[PDB]
């Protein structure tokens, strides 16, 4: 198999849960549910999490309690059988950007952004992977390779050609706390809660 | 049945949909393509079949996605043959879906079809 | 603060193995661009890209920045 | 790649049969399409003469019916053309050719052969 | 025996503006025309098939307009050079017949 | 079981029951584990002469149960309906799409539709259940094929003029093997669960998609690699088949007058470069079907077949003859 | 309906039976819901939504 169909092989970075006697950096798990909120979420789904299981993780009770209450979930019709809307509770699950796969595709371009929830297990690679994805993204494609139009070039994803463009760029994000929100600082962020989300 | 919309689908690129569970491979070939499949030698095929016999309208090969091996569905635009290639045990099929390479012994399936005007109907 | 990531990279770039391996690749790019140029191109099948110059760089440059990235982040 | 390579006597006396014969390499006569003879007249004008489909069947243009005999030989892959008593009128440049056929495109001539200048002449030539 | 007439017979152009030929048959042929390319050496090639589908190598340069009896091959320049005779047949049934001709010179 | 709510139902396990990922790391990874401790116990058998009279039932029985096992953990791995089960209850039942005529129509009876839909994960599910207490049977019938004649011992002779009772001996040397056992499966359980499974299989299935990265589950990839090495279709199936049948013919073809290869310098050599040939078959299965290893796994197929059926045999009588000539004076 | 056919009406009779009924079709390439009708394969639709 040629170099290009296998992909880069993503190098192993030094995470923090690594390792028999380590845990996760809770700190880092708050930071990427955040950079999931307000770069991610826009077009990938969390189906699998519910709001209750980021109680005493990376949020407070009353916190994901208010997160949950931005949305909009179906409640139980009305005496006369009519539908009526609810706002979110602790037992929903976090919602996703679309209604269907139909809606999903036309967002973006043909292609479906697959759900996160074990994107981290469903991986060969697992968060050296996602994070090598998330900052490995050329300006230019290498000379000679011929991207077709919709595509963007990513050596570490098989066969070079991914649908999903860079969207990771320097203090896109404002962290709570203050961290230096760089593309890197973000990439090690999500991929710790995406690795939470999946463990 | 089915329907699906060829005005939609562009030049050299593939549609996979669903029929019956099984998926129906659907390519909008270029000129190129359609010399290269009917150009081939029936000597070098262990199913000998004229790209005529499968594609009413040269410009739309149409066929049931499913490996005659041991049923995997073959990957777009892959192989050795500038066809599909099957992942499970190598079988690689050329641009009119015959069998190359491979433990597969028959040439993907053409389903039952008919055209109508901007759209085809599977079934 | 700038990309710590971008930095290491850049860092690297420029040791004696990366000099080496960017011009290995830069000289590729180069023989493609005048491929492109030459007459009857698109019709040839035969088409070199210079993928396995590029992942020998980054192959050398993720082997030296991937011990020390999570050393410079929060 | 498929290939037609035609040869026979590009000179034929008034009278006389004419014999070409067309090479097919890359594709075989049997496999599956139709393999025609055409005729470009001095002047620029096309006419379609005839020919022979994989199976064994001859369809020949009614002008040339009685004439024509479109032959083949599978063992070598190649079928021929013969136009029996020749006039100056069937004085022309021949080319053999494959024409597919898809049953929502019809037929079209893709494998033409080099061409054959014949002339009908009482002029001599080594033979 | 269905009959073909070419239009205009023999024309010229210089390299560079879009030409127009044009096919007329005395029945009604559904879309079953062909239209050949026939090089001042001898050779010739196939370009369009069945009205407006394009053989493989030729360029997009080439159209092919027409339905009923009425038939058309637009281009749209000579680079580098297209210089040639363009034939139309026909195959609804046998027999088949061809076009007069149109010799394409630079002038 | 339902298709629909397969997949989510167990990671409904593993996220919302107590416990729950324990129960799924140990049931996976224990799938492995009985399949490395039941290949090291067919290998003790091949190497000590296990198979032969008068334990010949005892090993036929081992046979049927080792393919009872393979049938088994086949069902379960197709019921979390990842995209490996999917696609490897496809190709499974579609192996039975050999059989000459009633071919299809078997495989259409096992899928119970068009395609490996709701009615086979259902059924898979149904039959997974059943078939491991039908194994649990099966080994009472080894039990006690097992106990008229006792168990063999690596010398190879009898064990009649000295035998101790299975009691505090056995049941605390067994206990020291069982501790082991649990402490490298806790390993892989609490550490690395994930280890000897597949990231495809956290993908719902999908009838569309075949992944590129489709590869077998690493206990069963010997015998893939044997069916890849035949280019045909039933040749290949038959040849898979006939890798686990032809260990019934061991009895037969080992013409040895000793059992067991301890005294036997080229049984021993041979019988390692079976071992290793088979796990070079398991590492041909992960590879490609590409140039080099297609060779590879075509010669390695025909030394694991020569093996029972040539080798054995021709080592066997050259050693029967060594032992003789190399002392008796004549 | 595909029940009713052979053994109390023919196929014509319920397919036409059925057409007269909507059902959630799938959604169409913008991902916006589609009605069709009724096809043998679907059942008696009820009189009320909840
Ligand atoms: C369908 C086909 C089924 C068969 C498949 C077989 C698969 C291979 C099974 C995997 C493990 C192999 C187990 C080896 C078989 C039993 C080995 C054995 O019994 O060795 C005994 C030997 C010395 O023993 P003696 O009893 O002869 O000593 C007499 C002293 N006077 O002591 C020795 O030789 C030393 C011990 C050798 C260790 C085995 C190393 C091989 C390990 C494989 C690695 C697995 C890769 C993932
Ligand atoms: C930092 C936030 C994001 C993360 C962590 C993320 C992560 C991922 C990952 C891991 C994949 C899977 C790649 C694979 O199959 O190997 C992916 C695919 C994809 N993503 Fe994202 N993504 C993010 C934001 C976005 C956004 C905002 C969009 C929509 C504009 C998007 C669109 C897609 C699409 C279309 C794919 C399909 C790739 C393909 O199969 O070619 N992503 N993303
Ligand atoms: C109702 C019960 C039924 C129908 C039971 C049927 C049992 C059949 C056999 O068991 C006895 C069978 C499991 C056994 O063959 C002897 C195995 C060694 C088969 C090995 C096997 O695995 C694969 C696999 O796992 C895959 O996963 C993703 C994918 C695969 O191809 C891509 C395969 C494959 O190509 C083969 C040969
Ligand atoms: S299933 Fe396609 S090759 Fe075996």
């Amino acid at each position: 198999m040629t170099a290009a169909e296998h992909g880069l092989h993503a190098p192993a970075y030094a995470w923090s849960h690594n390792g028999p006697f380590e845990t996760f950096d809770h700190a880092s798990i708050r930071r990427g549910y955040q950079v999931y909120r307000e770069v991610c979420a826009a077009c990938h789904s969390l189906d699998r999490v519910a709001w209750r299981t980021l109680v005493g993780v990376s949020h407070t009770n009353e916190e994901v309690r208010n997160m949950a209450e931005e949305f909009e979930y179906d409640d139980e019709p009305d005496e006369q059988g009519n539908p009526k809307k609810r706002p979110g509770k602790l037992s929903d699950y976090i919602p996703g950007p679309y209604p269907n796969e139909q809606a999903a595709r036309a967002a973006n371009q043909g292609a479906l952004p697959p759900d996160l929830s074990l994107i981290v297990k469903a991986r060969h690679g697992g968060c050296d992977y996602i994070f090598s994805l998330l900052t490995g993204y050329p300006d230019e494609p290498p000379a000679g390779v011929a991207l077709p139009p919709g595509s963007n070039y990513n050596p570490y994803f098989p066969g070079g050609s991914i649908a999903m463009a860079r969207v990771l760029f320097d203090d896109m994000v404002e962290y709570e706390d203050g961290t230096p929100a760089t593309t890197s600082q973000m990439a090690k962020d999500v991929t710790t809660f995406l690795n939470w989300c999946a463990e | 049945k089915v329907e699906v919309n060829l005005a939609a689908i562009p030049l050299g690129k593939n549609v996979v949909v669903k029929w019956q569970g099984k998926p129906v491979f659907i390519r909008h070939r270029t000129p190129h393509e359609i010399q290269e499949a009917n150009s081939v030698d029936m000597s070098a095929l262990k199913d000998p079949q004229t790209d005529a016999d499968r594609v009413k309208d040269p410009q739309w090969l149409i066929m049931l996605g499913i490996c005659t091996h041991l049923g995997c569905v073959p990957i777009g635009e892959a192989g050795d043959f500038g066809g599909w290639f099957c992942p499970c045990h190598g079988s690689h099929y050329d641009i009119s879906g015959r069998i190359r390479k491979g433990p597969a012994p028959l040439n993907l399936e053409i389903p039952a079809y008919e055209f109508d005007g901007d759209k085809v109907i599977v079934g | 603060v700038t990309d710590q990531l971008e930095d290491l990279r850049e860092h690297f770039k420029n040791t004696e193995e990366g000099k080496a391996l960017v011009h290995h690749y830069e000289e590729c790019a180069e023989r493609v661009k005048i491929q492109q140029q030459q007459p009857g191109y698109a019709d040839l099948e035969h088409k070199e890209d210079c993928v396995e110059e590029f992942f020998h760089l980054q192959h050398y440059l993720d082997t030296a920045t991937a011990p020390r990235l999570f050393d410079k982040l929060k | 790649e498929v290939k037609l390579q035609e040869s026979g006597a590009g000179l034929v006396q008034p009278s006389q049969s004419l014999s070409l014969t067309c090479s097919v390499t890359g594709y075989s006569i049997t496999s599956g399409y139709y393999w025609n003879w055409i005729r470009l007249f001095p002047g620029n004008k096309l006419e379609w003469v005839g020919y022979i489909s994989n199976v064994g069947d001859n369809n020949y243009n009614p002008s040339l019916k009685d004439r024509l005999s479109i032959t083949r030989d599978t063992s070598k892959n190649q079928f021929f053309l013969k136009l029996n008593s020749v006039t100056t009128e069937d004085t022309a440049t021949y080319y053999c050719a494959r024409s597919e056929y898809y049953s929502v495109t019809g037929y079209a001539m893709d494998y033409w052969g080099q061409g054959t200048t014949v002339t009908v002449s009482s002029a001599w030539r080594h033979p | 025996d269905i009959e073909l007439t070419q239009t205009p017979v023999s024309l010229a152009a210089s390299l560079g503006d879009r030409v127009t030929i044009s096919c007329r048959a005395s029945q009604d042929i559904n879309n079953f025309l062909n239209w050949y390319q026939q090089k001042p050496d001898g050779t010739i090639k196939l370009l369009i098939y069945y009205t407006s589908r394009l053989h493989a190598g030729v360029p997009s340069r080439f159209s092919g307009s027409g339905s009923g009896t009425d038939y058309s091959l637009t281009i749209s320049n000579l680079e580098p050079e297209d210089i040639a005779t363009y034939f139309c047949q026909h195959h609804i049934k046998f027999p088949w017949t061809f076009g007069a001709g149109t010799k394409l010179e630079i002038k | 079981s339902n298709i629909e709510l397969a997949f989510s139902s167990v990671e409904h396990i593993m996220r919302d029951v107590h416990n729950g990922y324990i129960l799924r790391y140990l049931h996976a990874n224990g799938a492995s584990f009985f399949f490395m401790v039941m290949f090291m116990h067919m290998a003790k058998g091949l190497y000590y002469g296990s198979y032969r009279s008068p334990r010949v039932t005892l090993w036929n029985v081992g046979v049927i149960i080792f393919i009872l096992t393979i049938a088994t953990a086949f069902l379960g791995y197709c019921c979390v309906y990842g995209q490996m089960s999917h696609w490897g209850a496809t190709v499974i039942t579609n192996l039975f799409s050999a059989i000459p005529f009633v071919g299809n129509d078997i495989v259409s009876w096992l899928w119970g539709g068009f395609s490996v839909s709701n009615p086979t994960i259902q059924r898979f599910f149904a039959l997974h259940y059943l078939v491991p207490f039908i194994i649990a049977a099966m080994v009472i019938m080894h039990l006690m094929a097992l106990h008229i004649h006792g168990s063999s011992n690596p010398l190879g002779i009898t064990g009649n003029l000295d035998r101790i009772p299975m009691h505090s001996y056995f049941i605390f040397k067994d206990l020291v093997t069982v501790f082991l056992f649990m402490l490298i499966l806790a390993l892989f359980v609490f550490y690395s669960p994930n280890t000897l499974g597949h990231p495809d299989n956290y993908i719902p299935g999908n009838p569309l998609v075949t992944p590129a990265s489709i590869v077998p589950e690493w206990y069963l990839l010997p015998f893939y690699a044997i069916l890849r090495s035949i280019p045909d279709k039933l040749l290949g199936v038959i040849t898979m088949f006939a890798a686990i049948l032809v260990l019934l013919v061991l009895p037969f073809t080992d013409r040895s007058v000793v059992r067991g290869n301890t005294f036997k310098v080229l049984s021993k050599f041979f019988f390692f470069i079976f071992v290793f040939n088979f796990v070079l078959l398991g590492q041909i299965g992960a590879c490609h079907v590409e140039v080099p290893y297609v060779l590879m796994g075509q010669i390695a197929t025909f030394i694991y077949f020569a093996y029972f059926l040539i080798i054995v045999p021709v080592i066997s009588t050259i050693e029967n003859v060594l032992f003789y000539i190399g002392r008796v004076n004549k």
